């Protein structure tokens, strides 16, 4: 068009991009910030990072580039590149990744009376503390701050475009819900610049994890090899495979603990649920495999070699009544062997029938220690409401 | 706006490719302060160190000096960094090849030539990490600035004053400041160094360090890796009290810890660094136990060997019979046929029966052996990693603090 | 000097790339866009990420850019930088990654009637939602979106490219028979293309193509359903073995092992996003509780094999379930000084008949113990078969529909 | 002083050099682009990514008749050296990449002759695309491909075509990929077995629409499969022998069962290694995870063929017959096949001794069924050795073979009976 | 300063860099190039690629750049920027993953003489095949060719600044050590340009292993796995827990051949000592097991249906080790002490056989 190319060509003659859009030098450009979120990258969680995709919309008023439309064919709107305006410096505060400004600079809306709505869009690697104590049932509330960073409240004020970024065109995160997300404006003072307050907008997101992925692919198997080490008891000793049971659901355990590992953050604020629950399994094996050992030798124990107390005779004979189950409530050196080896033989058949009790009192008593510790470590944060 | 002319008026006979010496032999002074807003990450792999600070380089340039009077009383303007000679301050010692500021903001540059600098940047530095006492460590990390183009004839780096007091820390505000979780700052000096190496006209001559004294909090790693290594472990001790009558399974019992113990080692390979000069605390703490496991493996198999010793293939001599059972302990605490198939088989049994209680006497003497020497090593190994906190001064030998 | 630097000095003597080419104030440029893919790169699910190479066929007129060829000995068509005309600022919003423009940056032809064509190259990393369910015998929906970022409805008329011959117009992704590489791992079901309007905002318009790819569920079956369905097969035959051989527990433990094994190695292929458990991690769930419940009843089969009269007493209802109902239906029936030598061969005859009744009662319970085993035996082989064949059963049934629906 | 400041000045100042316009005298005419490649070091092949990535010069020549110029003019000024953003370069790139890199890493200068003839050598790092064929793994050769193709001019304007050079007068076509003697590193994995080059035309397409000309090189490479063989073959195959005789356990001592299910499971180990060393592509299963699932299923079988000797050995006749059937098959043929190696008081303790002897008589005859049941199994356990040790073995032999036998072809393309060697040109 | 202003307006207003620094084109523009390496940043050993941090110092003289320092106030440095003058464009012909030239571009240094001297920094991502055949004892040596790319010997003619690359200020790795470092200059004639040689540079460097951190990680755990392979012998097989030990040492030799293979590269050069060390060791525990597996067969060998050899007999017993009142039970009792008999004589001969392989294996660690 040559009526716009005539106005491109009057408006960038006498513009110095440097320079401030104000009258004159006491005013300030206050500048209508407001962001939006297209999409929720990832959350790396080991690196306490968050990637967003957002599109950071910004209107302000540049008298220098206002024209009349009716010198110019009746034009009201036109487009210009960012590079040949004076634009105002955006920076992410808390950043870990990616540069802290705008860098792709795509053109900007120029409306005939000055009003430039520059819609730049960045992917924001921003840094974001996570509270890893309920995993995987932990909502992370975290920030992105952006400000002008070279000039202070006095010379180019920002100001939110509304209470709430815009999530109109978010696209469904599908492993994170958004609970809230609100912006709030702040004036700080720092320590460079005490007499003059820097203003700042922090946008703050809720993200409650949807559970269903870890749940499947980490907890169930654990409180299935919970289950087998509540279980391990009911196996009776005469036929080995005790030992077996044992280990190898220790191991088991070892490598979820090796796998949770790689998930969390190596931080120290909070213990995670997830990880005092590996400790108490892990605990809770380890108790097992002792006490398991200890009712192994008491089966094998030698009759002769060690006289069965009374107290124990007392307790693990009067104990089966308490407890409703299935159990029981030349001519001559041949015959004499014989006798002693059956009396034998029933001295270690009392030492096995202690054996099996102390057996279902264990698996009675680690079954309900199995419930009531994974119940109490789940439920605390299972009931949100 | 009175900006325009004096940035247009500024800028006219003004090039970035010149140093602002005022005449021959005017050396410029460059003085720096870091101001550390977030430590990201001590990536241990890479031995490197990520942080997020906010550079502040001042110094003077005569040539962008102007009259608050004759500019209706404009006494600092902001000029974009690319348009201004810059004394190209770099960290030197970048992993990567990012030298300079990462995002070059605007310089503030007021009425008398003072120039006022203040870029972010995330500086990815290097550190050799000291895995020595690993998790129980502290490393000393620092952030060395240098000049990439001019000498000490031409630039003096020095540390900034606020009232005639030199800044010799690391500034943490509290303002915009984060905590790291695992990593807290011991202590944070700051120095001007010279080589003495090189003359005063080599670029390398003067620097300045910033240091990062840092500790790591080992709770995470305590729960996560220490304790339930320590758990595993104490069960190869456990393995004595099993019978040796080819069931009990303590061949299973102990090589299942051996492997448990490997799985920690690999565990703990994939968290520590590849440094080779020295073995980790953790490190040394696995190898110990998993060649106790080993040991007490040779035992369960010397002990499964010699409770199953049989008349036929074995002879208890009276000299080891007596030694292991009565002396040790207390230290420690047609009928013709029938008959004799019947003593016959009746000596055997005793002399498997003899067996049996040598190798009990055995395992009770190598069981209490095994658990001192667990627990020794144990408590010797998270006792050396305790004890091992920061120095109290930042630089040994100096009696400063370097604390605001 | 050549004609044609005189015609282009004559050209952009007041030429200006940053001024859209409208004839008169109010007129819209219709730019005609269309996709040519010549290589779907990847399809990486674990960040839900299409990385492909294609080649932007976009078409414009531009009014400025027009001369007489009977002036200029004959020119009728320039190949000039991309960087020195106006162009559409036709970008992919769908990209996961920050790459919104092109690569490549090819030049564009002009004709002497004005109309330009460029058609850039670019590798573009666009964001693909993967709908986790039947994975890994899935066929996913992936939409790339082109449009101007910085011309809406009102300056710019977004239109389908033309075929080779000017009276077709082409509404699908065009492939290339040459220079294309079929991907080993998708094929191409339907590639339609479509303009798209969101309502209550009439100055938005796309052009969006969709692939919608089937996936071809080889290296996925062979290296994990196979290896599974052996798993299961022994934990099958862990009921078929004695409870007297020392070895239940060392089999059905280590299928449980394996199943872990097989889940931990798997979860790095599956995305992270939880709307639903894929076929393959439910398959290995069922396995999974299958086993476990495997181990239990050995647990349990080995408690009862050696449980004993002097330890245990057999309950009645018990025997009456064990030994003659179940067997009958299991076909596990059953088959069917001179006075004191005096008093030793009497106390020795009695011994071993009571010694004969404990071991009648043992076997009684070893019976019992073998009865439930058979029976978990069959219980397993039928659940197992059932579960597997439903499970693929209904991930085969799931096929890319007709009508894309574009 | 020097006279290349003057020749430069005149060659693009004074005339007016234009670089964005296509060094011809008038249009309707085509600029030649004689293109080569040299292979510096064929950096690596990932087949997880299926890309090759290689380190390689293109060089490129063609006439620019605007730089040219009189050499004894000018006090002999015999090559010139110009940077490519002074002059007019012919934007040849690499189509098939995997990532954004399409033209060459580093711009050097080119070199120009007073006749007009340039020509440019920069060198490039390229990640080209190409499928990766895994069926013969880790035997296998592969076929990859680096296509370039003019994204800036038609096939009116700009004609690609191979670099010629000359031989005792004669010129002939370099159609192969150059491999200078003095800069070149074998890859120690790859051995470059063909490296051909052509020119494709494709009729299909029009010369109007830069689709219609291509400039391909070729690599055939075979994989040394020395390191994938000692560090995967043998292990495998060694354990799954420790399968192969579990049979010979005996069934008395309670690990037949236990050697078998962790040999099975070391070969699940090595096949789910090697299902990460190899590209997620369905078009083949590789020989040796082919080669693994036959073991592993073999291996299954041979854990059930165990659980079915223990079952056969640990029944007893309280419980379980022995039919006449089992007997006269298991007891006597398979085996001869195989070449397997006072008063009252007084007449009660009468009574006592003959109920002592009925129970000892019971109990030999208990002891004698169990024997048997204990025969039939060692039978089943030889069938079960003499029918799966040489299935096993031949299998693995003829797998190996197989692999062992793939050789790439003699000439590197079917209908084509010229080999692409340096040694023979076809000029 | 306004005389330096003055002076960098003046070189700099009829300067052509595109032309060599020479005064006439028959002439060549020597100049002396030096590496000075700062930190060997990594040695990828599976990708082959070595990461260098380097400057590389070259200085050449410029006639075009003189100037009197007596006009322009006694300067004599300037200190220009490097994209106003000339450059020479070295070129790292071993690059495997980035830029073969300089990218960087800082400032170099300008006399008033003409002599320039100009140290940028770089990153080598640079080619390395590395010898495996020892390891983690290896000792690598590869180099960095850098060469002018452009011009030949009568254009540029490169040379270098000493003997040796300078590590006055190199960090140290901490796992590599220095054992020696030295460049050397080339005269080289390509396929492209027979007539004229082309100089080049090659720095190399010999880096030795530090083995602490692999040593710890693989040697220990795989000794001790060794070393329980012998314990198999010593151990009764009326116990079992033979076939479980045998397999689990096995099973974990695998696993630590495999992260051995992870670790090194993928070539097929030479068969690195450990995993040639691994390999033997996985045969011998296979035999182990065979042996271990016969063993058993034999202690089980019952001599109801296996008679006893009698080369066997002889060897590994003799010469290695140095109507109601029928008595139906005694003529059971003496066969079953004939049984008991040759079954002890079975178990006789697998002790004797579990001895032998015990000292096999003691000899085996003594000579090892
Ligand atoms: C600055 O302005 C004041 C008042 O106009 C005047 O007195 C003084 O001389 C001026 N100084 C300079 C250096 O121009
Ligand atoms: C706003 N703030 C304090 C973070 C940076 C200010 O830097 C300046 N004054 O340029
Ligand atoms: C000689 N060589 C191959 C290293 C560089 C060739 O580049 C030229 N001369 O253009």
């Amino acid at each position: 068009s040559e009526h716009e190319t005539r106005l491109v060509a009057n408006l960038l003659e006498n513009y110095n991009k440097v320079i401030r859009p104000v009258e004159h030098h006491t005013h300030f450009v206050d500048i209508t910030v407001g962001l939006q979120l297209i999409q929720l990258i990832s959350v790396d969680e080991v690196n306490q990072i968050v990637e967003t995709n957002v599109r950071l919309r910004q209107q302000w008023i540049d008298v220098r580039l206002r024209w009349n439309p009716a010198d110019y064919g009746g034009i009201k709107k036109i487009r210009l590149p960012s590079d040949d305006v004076w634009l105002p410096d955006l920076v992410l505060y808390n950043n870990a990744d990616g540069d802290f400004a705008i860098v792709h600079m795509t053109k900007l809306l120029l409306d005939y009376t000055g009003k430039i709505m520059w819609t730049p869009p960045a992917i924001f690697k921003s840094y974001c503390e996570i509270i890893v104590t309920h995993f995987p049932f932990d909502q992370q509330n975290c920030t992105m701050k952006l400000g002008i960073w070279t000039y202070d409240g006095t010379k180019v004020s920002i100001s939110p475009e509304s209470d709430r970024p815009d999530l109109s065109t978010f696209m469904e995160s599908g492993e994170w819900v958004m609970k809230d997300y609100r912006g709030w404006k702040h004036w700080v003072y720092y320590t460079c610049c005490p007499d003059t307050p820097y203003l700042d907008i922090t946008y703050h997101f809720i993200m409650q994890r949807i559970p269903l992925y870890f749940v499947v692919n980490v907890i169930i198997p654990c409180l299935l090899f919970s289950f087998l080490t509540g279980l391990v008891f009911y196996l009776p000793t005469d036929s080995g495979e005790k030992m077996t049971l044992s280990i190898s659901v220790l191991l088991s355990l070892t490598v979820f603990l090796l796998v949770i590992v790689e998930l969390i953050p190596s931080t120290s604020s909070a213990v995670p649920l997830i990880g005092k629950y590996m400790l108490f399994t892990m605990i809770f094996v380890i108790s097992s495999i002792i006490i398991t050992v200890v009712v192994i030798n008491t089966h094998h124990r030698s009759p002769s070699t060690h006289t069965m107390p009374q107290w124990v005779r007392k307790i693990f004979i009067d104990t089966i009544p308490n407890v409703m189950f299935f159990s029981t409530m030349g001519v001559k050196y041949i015959a004499e062997h014989m006798k002693s080896d059956e009396e034998s033989s029933n001295a270690a058949e009392e030492w096995k029938y202690v054996a099996m009790v102390i057996d279902h009192i264990l698996l009675c008593v680690f079954m309900l220690i199995c419930i009531i510790g994974t119940v109490s470590v789940f439920a605390g944060r299972l009931i949100e409401l | 706006n009175e900006e325009g002319r004096l940035i247009e008026k500024l800028l006219g006979d003004y090039d970035k490719r010149i140093i602002p010496a005022k005449t021959l032999d005017h050396i410029i002074d460059v003085t720096l302060k870091l101001t550390l807003t977030n430590l990201i990450s001590l990536n241990e792999k890479e031995e490197a160190l990520t942080t997020n600070v906010w550079i502040e380089i001042q110094w003077n340039d005569y040539r962008l000096s102007w009259n608050t009077s004759e500019y209706e009383g404009i006494d600092l303007v902001r000029i974009p960094s690319e348009l201004l000679w810059l004394p190209d301050v770099v960290l030197e010692n970048n992993v990567d090849g990012q030298f300079e500021v990462a995002y070059y903001a605007n310089v503030l540059v007021y009425n008398d030539g003072s120039m006022y600098w203040l870029p972010p940047a995330i500086y990815r530095s290097t550190c050799p990490i000291a895995v020595t006492y690993f998790p129980f460590d502290w490393q000393n990390c620092s952030l060395v600035f240098r000049s990439q183009t001019y000498n000490a004839h031409e630039v003096n780096l020095q540390l900034s004053a606020e009232e005639g007091e030199a800044v010799e820390w690391i500034h943490i505000d509290p303002e915009d400041f984060t905590e790291n979780g695992e990593w807290t700052i011991r202590h944070r000096p700051a120095k001007k160094n010279y080589n003495w190496q090189l003359t005063k006209d080599d670029t390398d001559f003067q620097e300045i360090i910033f240091f990062l004294i840092i500790q790591r909090k080992p709770l995470f790693y305590i729960i996560n890796i220490i304790a339930p290594c320590v758990l595993i472990s104490s069960l190869v001790v456990l393995v004595y009290f099993l019978p040796a009558q080819a069931g009990g399974q303590k061949c299973t019992l102990s090589i299942s810890v051996l492997l448990a113990q490997t799985i920690f080692l690999f565990l703990i390979a994939q968290k520590v660094p590849e440094t080779s000069l020295n073995v980790p605390l953790i490190g040394k703490y696995l190898i110990f136990v998993m060649f106790v496991s080993m040991l007490i493996v040779m035992n369960c198999v010397i002990v499964l060997n010699v409770s199953l010793r049989t008349p036929n293939t074995h002879s208890l001599s009276e000299k080891i019979k007596h030694l292991f059972l009565g002396f040790l302990p207390k230290y420690l605490g047609a009928c013709n046929f029938i008959a004799k198939s019947t003593k016959e088989q009746n000596d055997s049994g005793s002399e498997n029966e003899n067996w049996v209680l040598i190798g009990k006497v055995i395992d009770k003497a190598c069981f209490w052996i095994a658990l001192l020497l667990f627990s020794i090593g144990t408590l010797a190994i998270f006792l050396t990693g305790h004890f091992n906190q920061v120095p109290e001064f930042p630089f040994p030998g100096d009696p400063r603090k370097y604390v605001p | 000097s050549v004609m044609e630097d005189t015609l282009l000095s004559v050209l952009f003597e007041t030429y200006n790339p940053k001024v859209r080419p409208a004839q008169t104030v109010g007129d819209k440029v219709t730019v005609r866009v269309g996709l040519t893919l010549t290589n779907l790169l990847i399809l990486n699910e674990k960040i839900e990420e299409m990385t492909t190479n294609v080649f932007l066929n976009l078409a414009w007129t531009d009014y400025r850019l027009q001369w007489d060829p009977a002036a200029y000995e004959g020119i009728k068509d320039l190949r000039i930088p991309s960087s020195d005309v106006w162009q559409p600022d036709i970008v992919l919003m769908n990209n996961n990654d920050g790459s919104f423009e092109i690569t490549l940056h090819v030049n564009v032809l002009v004709q002497h009637t004005g109309a330009v064509s460029w058609q850039p190259s670019a590798i573009y990393r666009s964001s693909c939602t993967i709908k986790v369910m039947y994975f890994p015998f899935d066929w996913q929906n992936c939409t790339m979106v082109f449009k101007s970022y910085t011309y809406d409805t009102s300056e710019v008329t977004l239109q389908h490219a033309l075929d080779a011959k000017g009276e077709r117009e082409v509404k699908e992704i065009v492939i290339n028979k040459d220079a294309f590489t079929e991907n080993g791992q998708w094929s191409i079901e339907h590639k339609p293309s479509r303009k798209n309007w969101r309502s209550d905002d009439p100055s938005y318009e796309d052009v969006t193509f969709y692939l919608i790819i089937q996936r071809k569920p080889l290296f996925y079956i062979v290296y994990t359903i196979i290896p599974c369905i052996l798993i299961s097969i022994l934990a099958i035959l862990v009921f078929y073995l004695p409870p007297d051989a020392g070895e239940k527990m060392s089999l059905s433990i280590s299928a449980l092992l394996a199943v872990t094994v097989f889940l931990l190695l798997l979860a790095d292929k599956v995305p992270e996003t939880s709307l639903s458990v894929p076929i393959i991690i439910r398959y290995l769930m069922f396995i999974m509780i299958l086993v476990a419940f495997s181990v239990i009843l050995s647990v349990v089969v080995l408690n009862l094999h050696h449980r004993s009269p002097n330890t245990h007493t057999m309950p009645n209802w018990i025997r009456q379930i064990f030994i003659e109902t179940l067997p009958p239906f299991l076909w596990i029936q059953r088959p069917v000084d001179l006075k004191e030598a005096v008093e030793a061969i009497k106390y020795i005859a009695e011994q071993l008949e009571s010694a004969s009744e404990f071991d009648d009662l043992k076997k009684d319970w070893q019976y019992v113990a073998m009865v439930a085993d058979r029976l978990f035996l069959y219980v397993f082989f039928v659940i197992c078969s059932i579960g597997t064949f439903s499970i693929f059963l209904d991930a085969s049934h799931n096929v890319p529909p007709d009508n894309p629906f574009a | 002083v020097n006279e290349e400041e003057r020749l430069i000045n005149d060659l693009l100042i004074v005339n007016k050099y234009n670089k964005h316009v296509r060094p011809v005298k008038h249009n309707n005419e085509v600029v030649n682009i004689a293109l080569s490649l040299t292979l510096s070091n064929l950096i690596s092949l990932k087949e997880t990514d299926e890309t090759l990535t290689s380190n390689v010069w293109m060089d490129h020549a063609w006439y620019d008749h605007r730089l040219t110029w009189n050499a004894s003019e000018y006090s002999d000024i015999s090559i010139l050296r110009l940077p490519p953003e002074l002059v007019w370069i012919p934007d040849i790139v690499l189509q098939n990449n995997n990532d954004g890199q399409y033209h060459v890493a580093y711009f050097c200068n080119v070199l120009v002759r007073p006749n007009g003839y340039v020509t440019w050598l920069p060198p490039a790092i390229f990640r080209s695309s190409c499928p990766i064929n895994v069926l013969y793994f880790p035997f296998d050769w592969q076929n990859c491909s680096l296509k370039f193709t003019a994204l800036n001019y038609d096939a009116n304007e700009i004609t690609m075509d191979l670099m010629t050079d000359t031989i005792d007068g004669k010129d002939y076509p370099i159609e192969w990929i150059i491999i200078d003697p003095e800069a070149f590193t074998e890859n120690g994995e790859w051995e470059i077995i063909h490296k051909p080059a052509k020119k494709n035309i494709y009729p299909d397409k029009f010369p109007n629409g830069t689709n219609y000309q291509d400039v391909t090189f070729y690599l055939i490479i075979r994989r040394k499969p020395l390191f994938y063989v000692i560090n995967f073959i043998t292990p495998c195959v060694l354990i799954s022998f420790l399968a192969s005789l579990a049979f010979y356990l005996p069934a008395e001592s309670g690990e037949k069962m236990s050697t078998a299910i962790s040999v099975l499971l070391a070969q699940a180990v090595f096949l789910l290694l090697t299902s990460q060393r190899l590209p997620e592509t369905a078009l083949a299963v590789p020989l040796i995870g082919k080669y693994l699932m036959f073991i592993m299923s073999l291996v299954t079988g041979v854990i059930v063929n165990c659980g079915i000797v223990l079952n056969f050995h640990f029944r007893t006749p309280s419980t379980h017959v022995l039919s006449t059937r089992v007997k006269q098959i298991f007891l006597e043929k398979l085996p001869r096949i195989l070449h397997m190696s006072l008063h009252d008081e007084i007449k009660s303790g009468i009574d006592s001794t003959n109920y002592i002897v009925k129970q000892i008589k019971e109990k030999n005859a208990y002891d004698e069924e169990v024997g048997n049941w204990n025969l039939v199994g060692q039978t089943i356990d030889r069938l079960s050795m003499f029918i799966i040790t040489p299935v096993m073995v031949l299998g693995t032999i003829f797998i190996f073979v197989m692999g062992n036998f793939n050789h790439p072809p003699a000439k590197p393309f079917e209908g084509d009976p010229f080999d692409y060697s340096s040694d023979h040109p076809r000029c």
